[PDB]
RNA sequence: GGCCGGGAACUCAAAGGAGACUGCCAGUGAUAAACUGGAGGAAGGUGGGGAUGACGUCAAGUCAUCAUGGCCCUUACGACCAGGGCUACACACGUGCUACAAUGGCGCAUACAAAGAGAAGCGACCUCGCGAGAGCAAGCGGACCUCAUAAAGUGCGUCGUAGUCCGGAUUGGAGUCUGCAACUCGACUCCAUGAAGUCGGAAUCGCUAGUAAUCGUGGAUCAGAAUGCCACGGUGAAUACGU
């Protein structure tokens, strides 16, 4: 319906975008339940640090997926319009689907 | 208790005693207890000469015994004969399958000396 | 273990007879860090042990352990350019705990069928005394007083 | 109203549940003896219950998932010590000498760079 | 043992196979290939199987069917 | 990183949409147990440089054929001189 | 059957906060720093672990990842292709796995994890085969669905001190899989064979608590080959008098 996801790099650079997406839905509309935290996926690599040998000392690296769930309980014509085009992204991929 | 093949084991189980007949293993001492129809933890004793026949007939089907030694020597001889890589790697005394020779050829080859 | 001086942490006791003198001895026992099966050796033998010299359950292995308690130990010197062992008082502490190990050793060397059965023949010797804990017990003993010098 | 409490042990989390009536241990829809708890850890469940006035005191409900079979036994162990709180902290005091509100700290280790499991630093060639 | 259903061989090699007996049997065929199995149409005739230095002339048989080429010439030369 | 062995990805690359991909539908559903004719093995003579897996990887920048993630596309090295100066996303000393 | 209303508590989950500072108290200490103990608290004396590695040493390693001074070859020390080698075998050492077993082997039943990976992918369920897998074929770009039925443990039975139901090597016959391709030179399965080895010489390696030890799982690499390596959890000790 308006079953939204999103995925962040950064521990917080979506909870700003997820914040605004809230009062621009609930001052206009009605309902907006608000952004789940959902699991945080954390994908690591350990790789050789030095180009020959010194297998010993290696750099642990890791990037972590942060998700968030709006999921706007109330789709009237009013609060859908005024909304969209107000992402302002900041690189964050937008998908709308179930 | 003869039982075809000249090993004969007694007070012990029927799995076992199968197992230390030559050409027959753990799988197959199974499927001729199976077979036959005999219990896996009945002994050697309490078994009739009619019942010890039964079971003679079934390992008497498989090739066992020194007729299996001859048949596993056949395939290594004319093996051997032939002049291929496993077969030059066979009489030379070292591993068929292509284990590796640097380290840890002591099984095939056999014990260290000057 | 230089400058830092520990606290000594204790552990809890036996689950079923409530003993801490025990808690150790399954311990000792204990290989692969498995307390089930260390256990089930312990009451197994307790059991057998108890039963056969017709004592009761907790001094039973008690008075068996009292009489492998060791009197005395030696340390090592090497002062000056030479070997010298010193003979001291073991204390209550270490005094069993060397105890629970030379009976768990002493059935460690033995070649019968269960560990149950093995650790409970040497609790069943610890009282009358022929068997190989008994004997790994006062091993020291003949080259302390020898050393008596050294103190 | 309900009486309840959280407690855990080394990943293992469960949620205890106290009330008025009989003492029927229920834990995920199963007994305490068909809780498989009959070697060492069989009554550290009722570890916190051991220097108590109960005969057959209180309702219990529990629940715990996550880790094994003594860290388990060990969430059930300090969840209900926060259960007990229908006694406020008043049994408390006593219960602080026990060190059974004490949560465990400890958790396993890390495995680390040039280790075998977080300590163990594989062996070298003589000197 | 190995290759599943039908036994792998190359095309090239096939034909020559299929020379030797259209064309008829000469000489040792000189053939760099090492994967083809051996057939019952290769019995009588004469292959030779490169391994590092020079073609060996091996003769096919028989019971050789079952191996492949490469077995009966060794790469790696000793003593 | 000799550019030769470099120039010889790009040929063994781009053979991989010609040759193989549309034309390898052929001994998929084809060499398989059905109604045998054997002229579908007798295709492989193809010059068999698109193989599906015999590229080793190297790295993009470089050209290591050794320590390459298949997640950033890169050798070990180039990983850390690139990850050290940022450009990963989230990308940062690994510590818990 | 949390499965369906519902319920938002709770666990779990990820955002922001509080919380641990020798401060409250006691003693010692030049009355200072600090130390020892106590109280409170989930956590007390840099809480636990990681990240974090000064000025410099060993002309230490890396001209072979890359970059680059100089030198050298340039119808060759370049370039392309096929096959071969890197996997050799009278030897020596290191680093590991697997054992020598009744704290155990075997067979049946049964309980409890965490961290991951997955669209040129991981594969239910279903059918076929003893099996490796094959054909058919949902869902999920993923707290949903797939890999995934974790093992120690535990309940019975059997084995009862032997080169054995220990142990698995080697070898034979016969299969599967990835791939143009498995002989050199594979993984894995089936049947059969069942070397050595029964705690190991001088000496030598690590570890102070969720550690040693032991028992499983996942990933990276990768078409396909882990006992290695990286990551995760289960159960879980001994002993620290002292320099």
């Amino acid at each position: 319906r308006i079953r939204i996801r999103l995925k962040a790099f950064d521990h917080r650079l979506i909870d700003q975008a997820t914040a605004e997406i809230v009062e621009t839905a609930k001052r206009t509309g009605a309902q907006v339940r608000g952004p789940i935290p959902l699991p945080t996926r954390k994908e690591r690599f350990t790789v050789l640090i030095s180009p020959h040998v010194n297998k010993d000392a290696r750099d642990q690296y890791e990037i972590r997926t942060h998700l968030r769930l709006v999921d706007i309980v109330e789709p009237t014509e009013k609060t859908v319009d005024a909304l969209m085009r107000l992402d302002l992204a900041a690189g964050v991929d937008v998908q709308i689907s179930l | 208790a003869r039982i075809a093949g000249i090993n004969i084991p007694d007070h012990k189980h029927a799995v076992i005693a199968l197992t230390s007949i030559y050409g027959v293993g753990k799988t197959r001492s199974k499927a001729i207890l199976a077979a036959a129809g005999i219990a896996e933890d009945v002994k050697i004793s309490e078994l009739s000469e009619g019942q010890i026949d039964t079971l003679r007939d079934e390992v008497a089907k498989f090739v066992v015994e020194g007729d299996l030694r001859r048949e596993i020597s056949m395939s290594i001889k004319r093996l051997m004969d032939l002049g291929c890589y496993r077969g030059l790697r066979h009489r030379r005394g070292l591993p068929v399958r292509g284990q590796r020779t640097k380290t840890n050829a002591r099984t095939r080859k056999g014990p260290r000396k000057p | 273990p230089r400058r830092r001086v520990i606290g000594q942490r204790k552990i809890l006791p036996d689950p079923k007879f409530g003993s801490e003198l025990l808690a150790k001895f399954v311990n000792i026992l204990m290989v692969d860090g498995k307390k089930s099966t260390a256990e089930s050796i312990v009451y197994s033998a307790l059991e057998t042990l108890a039963q056969r010299s017709g004592k009761s359950e907790l001094e039973a292995f008690e008075v068996a352990l009292e009489n492998v308690r060791p009197t005395v130990e030696v340390k090592s010197r090497r002062v000056g350019g030479s070997t010298y062992q010193v003979p001291v008082e073991v204390r209550p502490v270490r005094r069993n705990a060397l105890a629970m190990r030379w009976i768990v050793e002493a059935a460690r060397k033995r070649g019968d069928k269960s560990m149950a059965l093995r650790l409970a023949n040497e609790l069943s010797d610890a009282a009358e005394n022929k068997g190989t804990a008994v004997k790994k017990r006062e091993d020291v003993h003949r080259m302390a007083e020898a050393n008596k010098a050294f103190a | 109203n309900q009486y309840y409490g959280t407690g855990r042990r080394k990943s293992s989390a469960a949620r205890v549940f106290i009330k008025p009536g009989n003492g029927k241990i229920v834990i995920n829809q199963r007994s305490l003896e068909q809780y498989f708890g009959r070697e060492t850890a069989r009554m550290v469940v009722r570890q916190p219950l051991e220097l108590v006035d109960m005969v057959e005191k209180l309702d219990l409900y529990i629940t715990v998932k996550g880790g094994g079979i003594s860290g388990q036994a060990g969430a059930i162990r300090h969840g209900i010590t926060r259960a007990l709180m229908e006694y406020d902290e008043s049994l408390r005091s006593e219960l602080r000498k026990a060190g059974f509100v004490t949560r465990d700290a400890r958790q396993v280790e890390r495995k680390k760079v040039g280790l075998r499991k977080a300590r163990r630093r594989p062996q070298f060639s003589k000197r | 043992r190995s290759l599943k259903k039908g036994p792998f061989i190359d095309l090239h090699l096939l034909k020559k196979v299929e020379k030797a007996v259209e064309s008829g049997d000469k000489k040792p065929l000189r053939t760099w290939s090492r994967r083809s199995t051996i057939f019952p149409n290769m019995i009588g005739l004469t292959i030779a199987v490169h391994n590092g230095r020079q073609h060996v002339p091996v003769f096919v048989t028989d019971e050789m069917v079952g191996h492949k080429l490469g077995e009966f010439a060794p790469t790696r030369t000793y003593r | 990183a000799k550019q030769s062995m470099k120039a010889r990805e790009v040929k063994r690359v781009a053979l991989a949409d010609k040759y193989f991909a549309k034309r390898a539908e052929l001994k998929a559903i084809i060499s398989d147990v059905n109604a045998r004719w054997n002229a579908v093995l007798k295709l492989q003579t193809l010059p068999r440089d698109s193989s599906p897996s015999r590229q080793r990887n190297r790295c993009r920048q470089t050209g290591r054929p050794h320590g390459f993630l298949r997640k950033f596309g890169l050798s070990r090295i180039k990983v850390r001189e690139a990850a050290m100066r940022g450009e990963i996303p989230g990308l940062k000393k690994a510590s818990w």
